[PDB]
């Protein structure tokens, strides 16, 4: 948790940086699935909250051995043209800590209706009267878009950075680098 | 006076065929003959068109043929014969200065790295390019590159590379006919979604005959990405050789006409007022003449 690595997307005349962020996020997700562990953080250093923009850099917070095994992992092949990074250097000492969370949404009423077919065996009109079409959630948060090998549907992953606290809390990290209770420094 | 011709149509050199795609397995690419091509499928999400590999495949099989013609300085339709003679003299002077050395090397790079695999290369951990030289229906000389070592930003050298460079340079000079069958091999993953060129069911993906394909002009725009002599800032790599150096991803146009670095001002300096530009600027000018255009006044 002491070391951090900054991966900045080198600009591309072919792609706007959102797809580069999505590809890098999927590749680090595959690397974290293959490696294992939950002490690997994810931040966004130039996260502007004005238009919910992700930015153009990405920050990874982890230990020395975990980051060495991450760079030793062959997930980084094919991404050297679009990204550039320094070294896993230590974080500064007086840095406030904030959390990172994946905030999903119930954007499809029909998905929850099909869920309620599998739980109470209700009819279609009972689903429409119980759950209207206005239950869809619009989320104004920065997000990346991804597809999975297990589930072929294309899903959106919203990322939200928490309020800036004064100390860190002992918590794990998900395979996406999002926190199930963990915290990451901010600088 | 020696004014610019009113019509200055230039044909495209390095004609690309319509690039297909197909699916298959790595370490079976030596037997990549009857590989089943991926198909554009309509899926209801509103219905949109999606193209992806099957379950028993992890490698793409994008195949296209490139023909190197020659006569780059010759316009197809020139209004003025004196301007055509002066421009042919200028292009021949460029050929005596360098015999299509750097341009053919950078075009052999854009063949060697799979830049024609636009979005099929970003998520690939292993990219391979095979280039066969078809002459009288037979493979005269084969090549098998690697896009992982040959980066998309730097402009290096390699022995088989230089062999492809002399072949493309001999095609561009006019000393022979070069026809190259280029087959790509990118390990995009098991069943992952690929990116064909998109036709305009809100959005459809372009195909040819029961098999999805990439457009020829996409392969051409990928091959033109040799331009690094623009006033580069913010660490951007090569851009496509276009008039007024424009890119759609950044939404901006390098080689601005308020600077004296766009293609048309460099032409009117080179062939009208005899103000010969730098070696890099004339490299960019001959690359834009290779790609063709509708150049001329009104």
């Amino acid at each position: 948790m002491d070391h951090y690595l900054d991966i900045r997307l080198r600009p591309d005349p072919e792609f706007p940086p959102a797809q580069l962020m999505s590809v890098l996020f999927g590749k680090l997700h595959q690397a974290l699935v293959a490696q294992g562990g939950d002490r690997i953080g994810v931040s966004f250093p130039d996260l502007d909250e004005s238009r919910s923009r992700l930015g153009e850099r990405l920050r990874i917070h982890a230990s020395a051995d975990d980051l060495r095994a991450l760079l030793a992992r062959p997930w980084l092949e094919g991404l050297r043209d679009h990204l550039q990074f320094g070294e896993p250097a230590v974080v500064p000492h007086p840095t406030p800590y904030r959390q990172v969370s994946r905030v999903q949404a119930k954007s499809n009423p029909e998905r929850l209706r099909r869920r309620l077919m599998r739980r109470h065996d209700l009819s279609e009109e009972e689903a429409r009267k119980r759950i209207p079409d206005t239950v869809a959630r619009a989320l104004d948060l920065p997000f990346v878009t991804l597809r999975s090998q297990s589930t072929g549907q294309h899903f959106r992953l919203f990322i939200r950075h928490g309020p800036l606290q004064v100390t860190a809390e002992e918590g794990g990290f998900t395979c996406y680098g999002l926190s199930k209770g963990g915290f990451v420094p901010w600088f | 006076i020696l004014s610019t011709a009113s019509v200055l149509a230039f044909e495209r050199k390095l004609d690309p065929s319509d690039a297909l795609m197909s699916a298959g397995a790595w370490a079976q690419r030596d037997a990549s003959q009857e590989w089943p091509a991926v198909t554009v499928r309509e899926k209801s999400v509103q219905t949109v068109d999606v193209a992806n590999l099957p379950s028993d495949a992890d490698t793409l099989k994008v195949r296209f043929t490139l023909r190197v013609l020659g006569g780059a300085g010759t316009p197809s339709a020139c209004n003025d014969a004196a301007y055509r003679d002066k421009l042919l003299q200028t292009v021949a002077t460029y050929v005596n200065d360098q015999g299509f050395a750097e341009l053919a090397r950078r075009y052999a790079h854009n063949l060697a790295n799979a830049r024609f695999l636009w979005r099929n290369r970003v998520g690939a951990e292993a990219v391979e390019v095979r280039i066969n030289h078809i002459r009288q229906g037979e493979v005269a000389r084969a090549w098998r590159f690697d896009a992982l070592a040959i980066g998309l930003r730097d402009f290096k050298a390699d022995a088989e590379l230089d062999a492809l460079a002399e072949l493309i340079a001999s095609g561009l000079s006019g000393s022979g006919h070069v026809l190259l069958e280029v087959v790509a091999f990118a390990r995009i993953g098991d069943g992952q979604e690929v990116f064909p060129s998109q036709e305009l069911k809100s959005k459809t993906l372009y195909s040819v005959r029961d098999a999805a394909a990439i457009h020829s002009q996409k392969i051409g725009n990928a091959l033109r990405t040799i331009d690094t002599w623009y006033p580069d800032e913010d660490g951007l790599g090569p851009i496509a050789v276009e008039p007024y150096g424009s890119v759609t991803s950044q939404g901006k146009a390098y080689r601005q006409p308020k600077q004296k670095l766009d293609f048309y001002t460099l032409l009117d300096n080179w062939v009208l007022r005899d103000e010969a530009p730098a070696v890099e600027q004339q490299h960019y000018v001959i690359a834009n003449l290779i790609r063709g255009g509708v150049f001329g006044e009104a």
